[PDB]
């Protein structure tokens, strides 16, 4: 199964603020109009990004699993939401083919549209926003997280509607911000003879 | 004048000599409230060793 | 759409200030675009370099 | 372990400190001293990561939540977040500017005026034009042919016991 992520996967790639000026930037992004994998479970994986997606109504989709050997023999980062908190650890756990040691780490604290991008150490955008299939439009991400675990991935899983796994890319944009500092609009620089 | 014409006798006019310039008085450092402090309170004031 | 002549002057030599400034953020094959990042970095012998 | 030995056979608590270095981003660091805010002065700030020399003032400019820094159409630093207490300030580079001798032909006189190019004329008989601040001459309200000319339309001249009048 696969879909067309018309316009998605814009992310605030820095820390400044700039007004009404249209910058341009070189960074990994994902692609205009790509392909994304229309998924209803196994691993993936982590070539040089991700932008996990989910059309959500009753919190099917939990949480993450990330590492290289995915099982003891490496440290593999965990991120859940057990209805509390989300537990991060980043404990090398023995992990189990069908879920729903030293800890370097560790933290405790359809309508539903939460917009996600991982990349390395860890950063994390996401963006949270109400719908009612994955619906055209534009939506910025803000940086909500970063983490200096330094662990090394290559692979990844999902616990437990449906999502979305598209895959960044290196390709410079056109980031238009508006008056208030937020990004409106984008334009791929390599899309099409119009784009350049 | 005199020096940046290298002559004795300047005509009447308007010459350009030097550039002025504000120094910077006083240096400044910031850097958010320290906190997050590491438990060394448990590592020597220890009940039992 | 008349005055293109005008908006040229002034656009040429905007451009052109443009280009000169933002001709301060390049290495040209040194180590750190900044003067006084060098100076603390490197030591005097190769800051001089 | 004897409450009465001396000090050679009485008990000591040892603590052995080993600071690992691997090739990772060093989380353990130790606290950074953080100077009072002063403003309105060129100052040499060095806010959390950035550093550079201005003259902060308070600012009206709505940054977002996570935002830092800003800049201008020329990508320079312009506004700056204060760690401590979250007031986005201005960041103005202090004055500097050329300096011009305005003088009669030594002929004539020793006496001369000095224009400060494009300054308030408070960071220095002492007249504020539109080109700058004119030191050294008095402020006529009559109108004359262009003698030595300065900008703006501002000229001056040596006229009548005389001096300078511009
Ligand atoms: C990839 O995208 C093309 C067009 O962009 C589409 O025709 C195709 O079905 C998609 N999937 C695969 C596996 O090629
Ligand atoms: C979620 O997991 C953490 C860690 O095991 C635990 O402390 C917490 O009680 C859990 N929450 C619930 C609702 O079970
Ligand atoms: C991570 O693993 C890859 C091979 O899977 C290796 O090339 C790379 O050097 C490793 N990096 C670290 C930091 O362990
Ligand atoms: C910018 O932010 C202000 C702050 O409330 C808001 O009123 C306005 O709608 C936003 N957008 C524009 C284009 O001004
Ligand atoms: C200019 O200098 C000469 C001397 O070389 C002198 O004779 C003459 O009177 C001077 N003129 C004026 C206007 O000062
Ligand atoms: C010069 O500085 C004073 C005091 O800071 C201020 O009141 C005045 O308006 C300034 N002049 C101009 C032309 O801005």
């Amino acid at each position: 199964a696969y879909t067309n992520s018309f316009t998605r996967g814009v992310y605030y790639p820095d820390k400044v603020f700039r007004s009404s000026v249209l910058h341009s930037t070189q960074d990994l992004f994902l692609p205009f109009f790509s392909n994304v994998t229309w998924f209803h479970n196994p691993v993936l994986p982590f070539n040089d990004g991700v932008y996990f997606a989910s059309t959500e109504k009753s919190n099917i989709i939990r949480g993450w699993i990330f590492g290289t050997t995915l099982d003891s023999k490496t440290q593999s980062l965990l991120i859940v939401n057990n209805a509390t908190n989300v537990v991060i650890k980043v404990c090398e756990f023995q992990f189990c083919n069908d879920p729903f040691n030293n800890c370097t780490f560790e933290y405790v604290s359809f309508k539903n549209l939460r917009e996600f991008v991982f990349k390395n150490y860890f950063k994390i955008y996401s963006k949270h926003t109400p719908i009612n299939d994955l619906p055209q439009g534009f939506s910025a991400l803000e940086p909500l997280v970063d983490l200096p675990i330094g662990i090394n991935i290559t692979r990844f899983q999902t616990l437990l509607a449906a999502y979305y796994v598209g895959y960044l890319q290196p390709r410079t944009f056109l980031l238009k911000y508006n008056e208030n500092g937020t990004i409106t609009d984008a334009v791929d620089c390599a899309l099409d003879p119009l784009s350049e | 004048t005199k020096c940046t014409l290298k002559s004795f006798t300047v005509e009447k006019g308007i010459y350009q000599t030097s550039n002025f310039r504000v120094q910077p008085t006083e240096s400044i450092v910031r850097f958010p409230n320290i906190t997050n402090l590491c438990p060394f309170g448990e590592v020597f004031n220890a009940t039992r060793f | 759409s008349a005055l293109g002549k005008l908006q040229d002057v002034v656009n040429q030599n905007a451009q052109a200030l443009n280009t000169l400034v933002k001709q301060l953020s390049s290495n040209f094959g040194a180590i750190s675009s900044v003067l006084n990042d060098i100076l603390s970095r490197l030591d005097p012998p190769e800051a001089e370099v | 372990f004897q409450p009465t030995n001396g000090v050679g056979y009485q008990p000591y608590r040892v603590v052995v400190l080993s600071f690992e270095l691997l090739h990772a981003p060093a989380t353990v660091c130790g606290p950074k001293k953080s100077t009072n805010l002063v403003k309105n002065k060129c100052v040499n700030f060095n806010f959390n990561g950035l550093t550079g020399t201005g003259v902060l003032t308070e600012s009206n400019k709505k940054f977002l939540p996570f935002q830092q820094f800003g800049r201008d159409i020329a990508d320079t630093t312009d506004a700056v977040r204060d760690p401590q207490t979250l007031e986005i300030l201005d960041i103005t580079p202090c004055s500097f500017g050329g300096v011009s001798v305005i003088t009669p032909g030594t002929n004539t006189s020793n006496q001369v005026a000095v224009l400060y190019q494009d300054v308030n004329c408070t960071e220095v008989n002492v007249f504020q034009t539109r080109a700058g601040c004119l030191i050294g001459a008095e402020h006529v309200n009559n109108s004359y042919e262009c003698d030595i000319p300065i900008g703006a339309g501002i000229c001056a001249s040596y006229q009548t016991s005389q001096s300078i009048i511009a």
